[PDB]
């Protein structure tokens, strides 16, 4: 929820890849609640280019 | 069906009602608490939904030993009272022919 | 003035014995009586400082007071 | 006999009557019926058999 | 490892043919939630304050000692020997009248009984704890929400909690060992010579 | 020969808390009681 | 065009509204930034625009 | 966890909670200094942010 | 009716083909009630991924 907060306000800037496909860069950070739904650069932020 | 038994621990939870309930709900628990619900609902409210489902899972209810040991013993009785008898088809559990 | 507030310590200040108290304010009205000095105590767990009220964090507007 | 005080009292654990009532009262709206109908559907499932 | 559900169940999944089905159907989950706003945290994490000359030593040997001068500290401490032992001579009621039900002795089994359903064990157990509440004098909630589901006759407490990636602990706990189940076991043994 | 019978042992102690989960109700009004309990008691005690 | 989604939708950047939007401000902000700006336009309201 | 400390307390920046707070302005601070914010917010703007 | 229901209700989260010829998975449960309108997965769910 912190993560997908900053990662929220900025999608024109920074996009990064969300694995689920409901949810996408601008999904509220309050429907980041599962623990599948957490985004793969946020495990490994190598991922992130 | 089967006979009736002295209504004892396990003649109560052995019954098709009870396989059917205790494997959907068991079902419709992981749907609830799957990846792809969490777009409208909450992890609370899918820690709340999973909690209806597990009470309505748990709650002893004695029609599954109705439906498995006394129905038919009506049925068979209550046959013979009508006038007018059953007329009755087979049934078919997924055999599509 | 003449009037204040007496505070008792935030550690033990809820949870003190009345009868801790009474032997308070007993030694507290005799200590006057070597100035002459008689204290109009009280121990009402309200507060008064200048003829002004509380009620648990409640100001309490003396309405005899403006007439 | 049927009875359905018994799941009412397990499903008032959780029952939260308040707000947020979007999910699980449209539940027990559906579900309780102190005075809302006679157990006509379950006997009358049983008699087409 | 993420504790998606914290899982804590009445009636064990082993006498119900259960024990092979998943654990969040198995157990009831404990759903709570504090909306706490981060901007009154924020202002008050990087903002409480004591005085200067203040050491935790002695505050907290003021500050406590109001509260372990009560004898509070020692009530809940023989409330679980009160609450353990309603709840094995409760199990044992139960099973005693129950044909062949958890593993305790059946000193009256001679004696005649029929109606063994789930209502007859709730008028057991209810009539245990109403005789068990009057008998030590407490009002509290013993043995009250243990009849929920509707069912004492297959009852044994348990605790869990399901992470995210299919580990779970199941640390279920048994009863310890009682004194007055096992009197009224010599009680019943007597009976039956001298009825 | 005194006798102040209070304590239990660790597994008694655990027995009497599950039942006092399954006493209580599982939703998020009945475990607000507990943890404003201890708040309140961290608010009495503290340096802070 | 895209076949209609039957998933909880956000907005996203990869349209091609999105593409015309976000390089024409692309390139209005180098006609700000121009040299024919440059000398007309105050440096400290040029940023604004 | 540290055990409880026997002298006189002060306010110090040792903690992790100091450093949870003194990272996470250090962050936001490149967040203000960053090309994706320095050409939308003023200059005289940024630095009283 | 009882697998079609759900079937409905994850059209494009579920993405799976129906062997029925003419009719999709966003057709109710209510049409489903002659035998050759069963879905092949439902007849054999190896079909099914």
């Amino acid at each position: 929820k912190v993560f997908m907060a900053l990662a929220n306000l900025l999608a024109q800037p920074e996009p990064i890849a969300i694995g689920v496909p409901g949810m996408h860069q601008t999904t509220p950070a309050s429907q980041f609640s599962h623990p599948g739904v957490w985004p793969p650069g946020f495990l490994n932020p190598q991922l992130i280019n | 069906n089967q006979p009736l038994p002295r209504l004892t621990v396990a003649p109560t939870y052995d019954s098709a009602m009870s396989n059917w309930i205790s494997t959907t709900i068991a079902f419709f628990i992981r749907v609830v608490n799957s990846v792809n619900m969490t777009a409208t609902v909450n992890d609370l409210t899918r820690r709340t939904m999973t909690g209806v489902m597990t009470a309505m899972r748990q709650v002893k209810t004695m029609t599954p030993f109705y439906i498995q040991h006394m129905c038919p013993t009506e049925l068979s009785v209550l046959a013979s009272v009508t006038v007018t008898p059953p007329f009755q088809v087979p049934f078919t559990r997924l055999v599509q022919n | 003035g003449d009037d204040g507030i007496l505070l008792l310590p935030h550690e033990a200040a809820s949870k003190i014995s009345a009868d801790d108290m009474n032997e308070l304010l007993t030694c507290l009205r005799d200590y006057g009586q070597l100035f002459g000095w008689n204290y109009d105590i009280d121990w009402s767990d309200t507060a008064e400082y200048l003829k002004l009220y509380a009620l648990m964090g409640c100001r309490i507007p003396n309405t005899s007071r403006h007439p | 006999v049927l009875d359905p005080t018994v799941l009412t009292n397990a499903i008032t654990t959780i029952s939260e009557s308040t707000t947020q009532t979007i999910s699980p009262i449209s539940e027990i709206l559906r579900l309780l019926q102190p005075m809302g109908n006679d157990y006509a559907a379950f006997w009358k499932c049983i008699a087409s058999w | 490892d993420v504790i998606t559900n914290v899982l804590v169940a009445r009636v064990d999944p082993a006498q119900r043919g259960d024990a092979a089905v998943d654990i969040r159907a198995t157990h009831a989950t404990f759903a709570a939630a504090l909306p706490v706003d981060p901007a009154a945290i924020v202002v008050a994490m990087l903002c409480g304050q004591t005085e200067t000359n203040l050491i935790p030593s002695h505050h907290y040997g003021k500050a406590f000692a109001p509260l372990f001068a009560s004898n509070a500290m020692f009530t809940r401490n023989q409330r679980a020997v009160i609450t353990r032992e309603a709840f094995v001579c409760a199990r044992s009621a139960v099973a005693q009248c129950q044909d062949a039900g958890f593993l305790v002795p059946r000193p009256l089994d001679a004696l005649r009984q029929f109606d063994v359903t789930s209502a007859a064990a709730a008028e057991i157990m209810h009539a245990v704890n109403d005789a068990f509440k009057t008998a030590f004098d407490l009002d509290g909630a013993l043995l009250d929400g243990l009849a929920l589901y509707g069912d004492p006759r297959i009852a044994d407490l348990s605790a869990a909690y399901l992470q995210y990636g299919g580990n779970v602990v199941r640390e279920h706990v048994p009863p310890g060992p009682s004194h007055i189940h096992r009197a009224l076991q010599q009680v019943e043994s007597t009976f039956m010579a001298e009825m | 020969t005194i006798l102040c019978p209070w304590f239990a042992s660790s597994e008694d102690l655990r027995l009497q808390q599950v039942m006092h989960l399954v006493n209580i109700s599982s939703n998020t009004a009945a475990a607000l009681p507990l943890v404003e309990a201890l708040s309140t008691l961290l608010r009495s005690v503290t340096p802070l």
